[PDB]
């Protein structure tokens, strides 16, 4: 006497006229998962309302074809599909059925998208630790229900909608998107195995990766805001995936091919689009968790897992070649550790490689000057270690204030009470940003920026400030988005790359839910005229290069330094390096 | 009474013979059904409150195949989850309401499978 | 062809609407033409078999007493997920003195590795929440969270968001409105961790909303 | 000291501004002090005679000025680490209001159906 067939009839004829706008989703969801429930929220509870084929194909495509979907129904619509993985189906698994059509794809793309067009307040579009850990737990039903049947198709459907996402306006490319989803479905990804998935997919998602990598390393910013988790462990952890893919080894056809022995490595490296991607974004890293320790690993093990050394001088020869050229220090590094072996250096003297480094070190030395201070700096400095230069400008404001800011200037004001504020500002009702330009007697190299809001009431700190600096003094002009400051008792705004500014415009927003803003001490650190990575770019490396050939083996420095001779001009510019305090 | 020798404790902030609490028991589904503008929610909120205290007190418990039949059922199913009386703010009898139909349920489904 | 094809969704623009452009009396001859006022009849009859009536009856009355916009918190408990160095209770009063704000009404530390705590408040009966209030503190609101997600679950167990965690560095008075009132019996706060504070220091929660007969 | 009624004394060339703007079009994550000073060289772009169509109506009919206002106004910003709001200030919007308003001076009196 079960009245469990007639309701599971029921369902179904709601889930197929639901589709003609006559239930709502989340109501019919929300009630199946409760009605299900009887039997606390668990991924190894079984509902007790069996479901159709035909019902979650519906659903699916209904939810699909949903935009702007909330993430309260978001979370809903996740605890629902994991319970969609804890069914049985009355022989096909349930869990192939949902990996097979894409539109569990594009389900998945439009939670992790994080557009929220309803966002007023698009401030962090993650969906927090419940709904990461809702998801997560789906993704490891998923993994136990296809590990028996077929983990092909689940692996192949994941690296499909990680491909997908990152391509162009992709998630990971515009930066929308809970990033702590992305970074929990990373580290999921890193656990699983892709030993059959499809080689085609594997080279459009390694290239799709590497082209979005490459073009935000070599695109930053010019400013960093400094206070946790960000998205550089988004790309570390990228890099740490990709780490983990080109280690696994491909065997047969080199389709649908990896079976846990030639290497991925290879494949990457027939691509020059990658290389040049890699190794321009090894180019302008800094050097000593971070993404140039990620890069050099990447391609530390893509040469550790290559087969043939030719293929390793192959790419670094047309880089160099193609670059005047960009060398850096992990560049210097891994160039060394590639010519370690002798058979590396009698291919890179085999095909023309001293030569060439040759004229780039005649090139480079015709082409850069000396930036070292000489002698001339030295015995004119004294004839008329970062120091503060607010104390020598003179401050204004475009709106005419009920106090002057020149107290902000000072060297260091008393900072031990605080009673009301240094320097405080009212808000008109129209206007929410005000401007302090500070002008310098003359033009400094400004590195960074420190504001000290009011210690005592931080309430009135500006929510947003943007600094702007002018060299000439006129020509008014911006440094970088305005970057929000509510909360913080300490303002620092680095410069990667320092400024000669004589003028700098401090525009400060108003506060979230105050109408005044109290600061105590501007300081503006930099240097002036006279007061590691700096020689790498140079023609120094270059010249480290020549010794470790010529001096790493001596048996085979001879013929090829007998090629290196006869080349123009070698050894007056030798000399007159030698010659150099450099 | 029972509980010193929870579910419908939003109002206050024995053996019984199985045909005739059947019969008031489906009756009281038909009254469910009957609901229109004349009828008001707290009268829905006391009647689910006494059709799941009925449904638990009896022995054994009245399971819903005696219960509704298939038109029954899928009247309440769209009664509960479809737009035609879930639309808008003003869905069926409040949020209270819905939350006394989910309880009612949910407590008549957890005495069928004691 | 909106009010047939809608059942039918009519507010208070819309009524202007109709009766704006039912003004002159072409506007009344060309409604009745084609077929409006039984089609109105219709939607009448539909409407008033459709919805039941959702106003205080006598019942709710004769019974409300048997036994203005009120607050909840001190009637239900507070917990957390991580050991603390001291209870949130204090956090539940009704009105805790704010007068001088020494160090803080409650305080949480975190640990490098965490940047979310969250606050778990049990109402001893789910009820009608409108809008969450969090007074962080007052003298140095430099522990002021970054930002705060707040979440309601209505049967205590099934723990469920409810939208995005809305960031409040900054802000004196965190005021969290509901434009739909939900029927809640936990409420779970959780806080980020503050853009350049390592510790929490808050003032009071309050939880306001209605009752079923409140 | 700027000015959007300031006349440059480098008079440029067809062939030089649409071979600027395609390659400006075709670079992805223009940063926003690139971004000024772009609107600042289109707004002297604008300010320029030509040596008899208009250089207005050359910069509008291509579709590159649609590709560089579509990246410009887009605030995509891969590279911000801090993607808080995209609001590009003040000044910026009154250097291309200016542009702007330059571009409607200057194709009035010509043809403001192509604008």
């Amino acid at each position: 006497l079960s009245s469990v067939p007639m309701l599971n009839v029921c369902f179904n004829k709601l889930f197929s006229m639901l589709q003609v706008h006559h239930v709502q989703l989340e109501s019919l969801l929300q009630l199946w998962l409760t009605l299900s429930l009887n039997s606390l929220y668990n991924a190894n509870r079984i509902p007790v309302i069996s479901l159709n084929q035909a019902s979650i194909t519906s659903f699916l495509t209904v939810l699909a074809w949903y935009p702007n979907t909330l993430l309260r129904t978001w979370c809903l619509v996740l605890h629902s599909l994991t319970l969609m993985t804890n069914m049985q189906l009355n022989q096909e698994s349930t869990a192939h059925l949902l990996v097979s059509d894409p539109n569990l794809i594009h389900v998945l793309v439009k939670f992790l998208s994080g557009t929220s067009p309803h966002g007023t307040n698009q401030h962090s579009p993650q969906v927090g630790p419940t709904a990461t850990q809702a998801m997560q737990e789906f993704l490891t039903r998923l993994q136990v229900h296809l590990s028996s049947t077929c983990p092909q198709i689940f692996s192949e459907f994941l690296l499909k909608l990680i491909h997908i996402l990152s391509t162009e306006r992709g998630a990971f490319q515009t930066g929308q998107g809970p990033l702590d989803a992305q970074v929990k479905l990373l580290e999921f990804t890193l656990e699983q195995n892709f030993e059959v998935v499809s080689v085609s997919t594997i080279s459009a998602v390694i290239e799709s990766v590497t082209f979005l990598v490459h073009h935000y390393i070599t695109c930053s910013d010019k400013v960093m805001s400094r206070s946790e988790m960000t998205r550089d462990q988004l790309m570390f952890d990228l890099l740490k995936l990709v780490n983990i893919l080109v280690q696994l080894p491909l065997s047969g056809n080199r389709e649908y091919s990896a079976r846990v022995p030639a290497y991925v490595a290879d494949l990457v490296l027939a691509n020059q689009q990658i290389m040049s991607q890699i190794l321009s974004a090894l180019g302008l890293c800094n050097s000593s968790i971070s993404v140039g320790d990620g890069l050099f690993t990447i391609l530390t093990t893509l040469s550790k897992k290559a087969s043939t050394v030719h293929m390793m001088l192959q790419p670094i020869l047309t880089y160099m070649a193609c670059g005047t050229c960009q060398l850096s220090e992990p560049l210097l590094w891994f160039i060394l550790r590639v010519l370690d072996t002798s058979d590396a250096l009698k291919a890179f003297h085999d095909m023309g490689g001293v030569q060439l480094i040759c004229n780039n070190m005649v090139t480079s030395t015709r082409a850069i000057v000396n930036t070292a201070r000489s002698m001339v700096s030295t015995i004119m400095k004294f004839l008329d270690g970062i120091h503060n230069f607010a104390p020598l400008g003179t401050i204004t404001s475009s709106s005419p204030t009920a106090q002057p800011a020149e107290v902000l200037l000072q060297a260091t004001p008393p900072h031990r009470r605080a009673r009301s504020a240094a320097w405080s500002y009212i808000f008109l009702p129209e206007e929410a940003w005000c401007d302090l330009t500070i002008h310098l007697p003359a033009a400094v190299l400004l590195k960074e920026i420190h504001i000290q809001p009011h210690l005592a009431s931080l309430a009135t700190c500006p929510s947003s400030v943007s600094v702007e600096v002018s060299a000439d003094g006129v020509n008014m002009l911006p440094l970088s988005t305005p970057v929000v400051t509510s909360g913080l008792t300490y303002i620092k705004i680095q410069l990667v790359k320092a400024e000669v500014a004589s003028a700098v415009c401090l525009r400060l927003h108003r506060p979230r839910d105050a109408s005044t803003l109290g600061l105590s001490q501007i300081k503006l650190l930099g240097l002036t005229a006279f007061g590691e990575d700096q020689v790498s770019k140079t023609s120094i490396g270059w010249l480290r290069l020549l010794h470790h050939c010529l001096t790493h083996i001596s048996d085979l420095e001879g013929m090829m330094a007998s090629a290196a001779a006869p080349t123009a001009n070698l050894l007056q510019t030798c000399a007159a390096l030698l010659m150099s305090p450099y | 009474v029972e509980d010193e020798a929870n579910q419908w404790s939003f109002i206050n902030n024995f053996t019984l013979a199985h045909e005739r609490c059947i019969s008031v028991v489906q009756k009281l589904v038909l009254f469910l059904l009957s609901m229109d503008f004349t009828c008001h929610a707290d009268l829905l909120l006391f009647v689910c409150k006494v059709l799941a205290r009925i449904a638990n007190a009896t022995r054994p418990t009245i399971h819903l195949c005696e219960i509704v039949n298939e038109p029954q059922l899928e009247r309440l199913l769209l009664l509960l989850v479809g737009t035609d009386f879930n639309r808008g703010d003003i869905s069926w009898g409040g949020a209270w309401a819905q939350y006394s139909l989910t309880c009612m349920l949910q407590d008549i489904l957890a005495g069928e499978l004691l």
